[PDB]
């Protein structure tokens, strides 16, 4: 089953490359020990991300392991070559980006072009209907229940990147999605895992404008209130209608603890959830749409940390908006990444 | 649901050993710190040892540092922290908590309030009674 | 200094002020300002029992002798684990929440203490608002002194009770209910449908106003109690407001009141008590010290000197002159000698 099994992950705003241990039940890092480009892709495309491949380089361990994965000098899959090392000799684990992500506008109310470059508008029948995160030139995030019948057809939905203003988005102008795939265990009553991923007909060109979000790795070790970004074409008054142009505010992060209080949330914040706002109110955080971006900055890289889900009313004291937990879903992401091509 | 489950709690004599045992339900240890609390009984509650989402990273308080021993089953989804050469000064109720992996996996001082989850804990007592 | 006292000026009894046996709590802590009055500030430093003498932005030597227009004497016995808060600009809980030290005024800080048999203390809550809807009264053991940790402010309208027509609709988290008085607002509730929980009723100032996660919408607002003012109110928790055991009227039980402790005064058999001192127009007024004498009978001439002449505050240069001169410039006949000078301003 493939939930059951796992293999390879990217842990920390370093992007470590991590490997399990088989019967051990831990991850360890990868000696730069013989590392070269092309493994670097073979284990992209073992996280599904195919052909895609930014960088990979040797960096100080940061993560206090206790044993690393070296690859048998000569032993002839060279997936089964390494083993538990006590050390590396170049005194250096791999670093391997999948994909230039987390870049946007550098700092020089309405959102500014290439702001927010994996900010998309999902439309049905000519009409802004959800947000979405760019992850690749075909992969989006959004929620899953945008998607719930009878708009889990994938020919419903258009695609508008690189576009702020909704009267810009015309007939035509906007990416066709293929394929909808909604998290198997959403929960529409309770809104746990609100997680879907759009796959598009044709790939994104990226320029500016249109630039992905990378998705979080274990271990960011993120502030208990981390500063974090909304945008989206949101009401910002409740019962209002959808904003034209691209807005975006600022949120801190709620602890979990907290946002399950009694006099919140009461104990709905699942695992799968995150919360972001304000507790006391009086702050318009309502510019972002269902499934639009919750992203944080974190070592000079924006990551994707959460996706709208649900939330009572907005700017109201004591309900906070709650987040996908994008990070619980990464290797969800990766396995269907990886089981489309 | 999601639910912590400690076991393993009770009465021992001062320089023995006890196993208490952590049951997690409703998510993934891949992607969640696994701490060990205690509470004294009048005193604060403080951290006693955490596990990290990798399972590599460990981290212990002075006061039971080279004593306890925090480990992970992810097959079985269970924390077992050993106590070895109790002291009487060990004598509190142990509760098993979970913090997410978003934030630090394991911190030299464990903030309780950076743990979301927990469990309704054990009581220990370390006292001189029946060997 | 040049002194004339206006004569046959009664006792100020500073003394029997500060011995007084109803000692009051810093909470509701107790003025009395002297004016018109002799003060012996050596007599009083041994009719009362006292521990401590510091003054600031005053001189204490120059008290003797000297004369103001006003002295006020502010007093409130100590709770001993509050006593560092008294000093000079602390952010403790005695000058955050019950009496602010002016520091800038020419004032002195007199701790003293007072036998245990002859004093009874004063725990009164001050806030018109908290009595309004029901504070009681402090049923403490004897030698308790409250204290504040937490003032509020509220405005005129405020009622604590949440509205009972909107709180039967109320399905999670009904709050109690009671009929707030005439011209007061309710307690506001917001009726939510998160998610699938339809009807949760979310109030203000949860879970109390000291703890609010939402202290904008709170209507009991944090304050520091300013110079020469009172705690408006202790923290309420709205939680326990609309018991409406009686009086078909919005009541909080006892236990709402919150942001208040108390500790004893108590130390060596005897109770530490606090006065600060306000000395209110140096070298001026009637308010008079009768500590050095009324030597200025030799008026010191030619040298420019501040005087005080029955009320009449200045300053200028005497010279002393006959009755022919008199037959820009100020004089007076001094009646002890019947000597009549001339003032010139320096
Ligand atoms: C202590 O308290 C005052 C301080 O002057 C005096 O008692 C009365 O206090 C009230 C306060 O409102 C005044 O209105 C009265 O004029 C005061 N005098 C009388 C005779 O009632 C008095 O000095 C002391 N009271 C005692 C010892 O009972
Ligand atoms: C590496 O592979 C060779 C050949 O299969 C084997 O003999 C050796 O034990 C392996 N491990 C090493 C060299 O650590
Ligand atoms: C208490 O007051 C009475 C009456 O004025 C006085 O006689 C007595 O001395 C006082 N107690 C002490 C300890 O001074
Ligand atoms: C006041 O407190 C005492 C204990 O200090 C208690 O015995 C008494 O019953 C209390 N009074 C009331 C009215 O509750």
């Amino acid at each position: 089953n493939p939930s059951n099994w796992c293999c390879v992950r990217l842990y920390g705003p370093n992007f470590i490359l991590q490997v399990y241990s088989s019967q051990r039940k831990s991850w360890h890092p990868v000696c730069q020990d013989d590392w070269n480009e092309n493994y670097g892709r073979a284990a992209c495309r073992d996280m599904g991300y195919k052909n895609n491949f930014y960088s990979s380089q040797g960096i100080v361990d940061d993560s206090g392991s206790t044993s690393f994965m070296k690859l048998n000098t000569s032993a002839g899959d060279i997936y089964k070559k390494l083993y538990h090392s006590d050390a590396c000799s170049s005194k250096a684990v791999v670093s391997l980006r999948c994909i230039a992500c987390g870049v946007n506008l550098n700092s020089s109310e309405s959102a500014l072009p290439g702001a927010w470059p994996w900010q998309v508008s999902l439309h049905v029948q000519n009409v802004h209907v959800c947000g979405g995160s760019i992850i690749t030139p075909e992969w989006i995030v959004t929620a899953a229940h945008c998607v719930e019948k009878p708009l889990n057809n994938p020919w419903h939905w258009t695609a508008f990147a690189g576009i702020l203003r909704q009267s810009f988005m015309f007939y035509g102008a906007g990416y066709q999605v293929e394929k909808v795939i909604s998290h198997p265990n959403y929960d529409s009553k309770t809104k746990n895992n609100d997680i879907a991923l759009m796959k598009l007909q044709k790939p994104l060109t990226f320029n500016d404008l249109v630039k992905p979000v990378c998705l979080p790795n274990p271990g960011m070790m993120l502030q208990p209130e981390q500063l974090c970004w909304i945008s989206g074409w949101g009401a910002t008054e409740e019962k209002g209608k959808t904003s034209e142009v691209l807005n975006a505010a600022k949120v801190l992060l709620i602890e979990t603890q907290r946002c399950n209080s009694r006099y919140v949330y009461d104990n709905l914040i699942t695992p799968a959830m995150i919360c972001a706002g304000f507790l006391q109110g009086n702050v318009d955080s309502c510019q972002g749409d269902a499934g639009g971006p919750l992203v944080t900055s974190k070592n000079n890289i924006w990551w994707l940390i959460g996706d709208t889900s649900w939330g009572s009313g907005c700017a109201k004291a004591y309900r906070p908006g709650v987040y996908g937990n994008v990070m619980v879903f990464t290797d969800w992401i990766y396995r269907q990444m990886r089981a489309d091509g | 649901q999601v639910q912590l489950v400690e076991s393993g709690g009770g009465l021992v004599q001062p320089g023995g050993s006890l196993r208490l045992s952590c049951v997690v339900s409703g998510f993934s240890l891949d992607y969640y710190a696994i701490g060990w609390f205690r509470q004294a009984p009048g005193k604060e509650r403080e951290g006693v040892s955490c596990i990290g989402s990798s399972g590599d990273k460990t981290n212990y308080a002075d006061s039971v540092k080279g004593r306890f021993t925090i480990s992970r089953d992810n097959a079985k989804n269970t924390v077992y922290l050993q106590m070895n050469s109790l002291k009487p000064e060990d004598t509190a109720v142990y509760y098993c908590a979970a913090e997410s992996a978003l934030y630090s996996d394991c911190t030299e001082e464990q903030n309780p309030m950076l743990y979301d989850y927990w469990g309704q804990g054990t009581q220990v007592t370390v006292s001189s009674h029946h060997h | 200094t040049v002194y004339r006292r206006i004569p046959n000026l009664p006792d100020c009894d500073i003394d029997n002020w500060l011995n007084n046996v109803s000692v009051p709590s810093p909470l509701n802590w107790e003025r009395r300002i002297f004016s018109n009055c002799n003060f012996n500030l050596s007599t009083l430093l041994r009719l009362v029992h006292v521990d401590s003498f510091s003054c600031n932005n005053l001189d204490k030597s120059k008290i003797f002798g000297s004369c103001f227009n006003s002295i006020t004497v502010d007093k409130f016995a100590i709770p001993n684990r509050r006593r560092d808060d008294l000093q000079l600009g602390s952010s403790g809980f005695l000058q955050s929440s019950n009496y602010k030290i002016d520091i800038s005024s020419s004032s002195c800080q007199l701790y003293y203490s007072l036998p245990l048999v002859n004093v009874t203390i004063n725990n009164f809550n001050p806030s018109s608002w908290n009595r309004r809807y029901g504070f009681g009264s402090f049923n403490l053991s004897s030698y308790d002194v409250v204290y504040s940790d937490h003032c509020f402010s509220v405005n005129s309208d405020f009622c604590p009770c949440a509205d009972p027509s909107v709180v039967n609709s109320c399905a999670k988290s009904k709050p109690p209910s009671a009929i707030c008085p005439a011209g007061t607002k309710y307690r506001h509730c917001d009726l939510d449908t998160t998610l699938y929980v339809k009807n949760w009723c979310r109030c203000s100032c949860l879970p109390d106003p000291i703890s609010t996660y939402s202290p904008n919408t709170c209507p009991q607002k944090k304050v520091v109690v300013g110079i020469g003012e009172h705690c408006p109110g202790l923290g309420i928790n709205e939680e326990k407001c609309g018991t409406q055991l009686n009086h078909s009227s919005c009541f909080c039980s006892p236990d709402a009141f919150l942001g208040w402790s108390f500790d004893s005064c108590i130390s060596n058999n005897r109770c530490n008590i606090f006065s600060n001192f306000i000395f209110n127009g140096i070298n001026s007024g009637t308010t008079c010290s009768n500590d050095l004498l009324y030597s200025n009978t030799e008026i010191s001439t030619g040298v420019c000197v501040n005087y005080d002449l029955y009320g009449i505050t200045g300053q200028g240069i005497f010279k002393e002159v006959s009755a022919v001169y008199y037959n820009n410039i100020i004089g007076f006949k001094d009646f002890l000698t019947n000597k009549t000078y001339t003032i010139l301003p320096c």
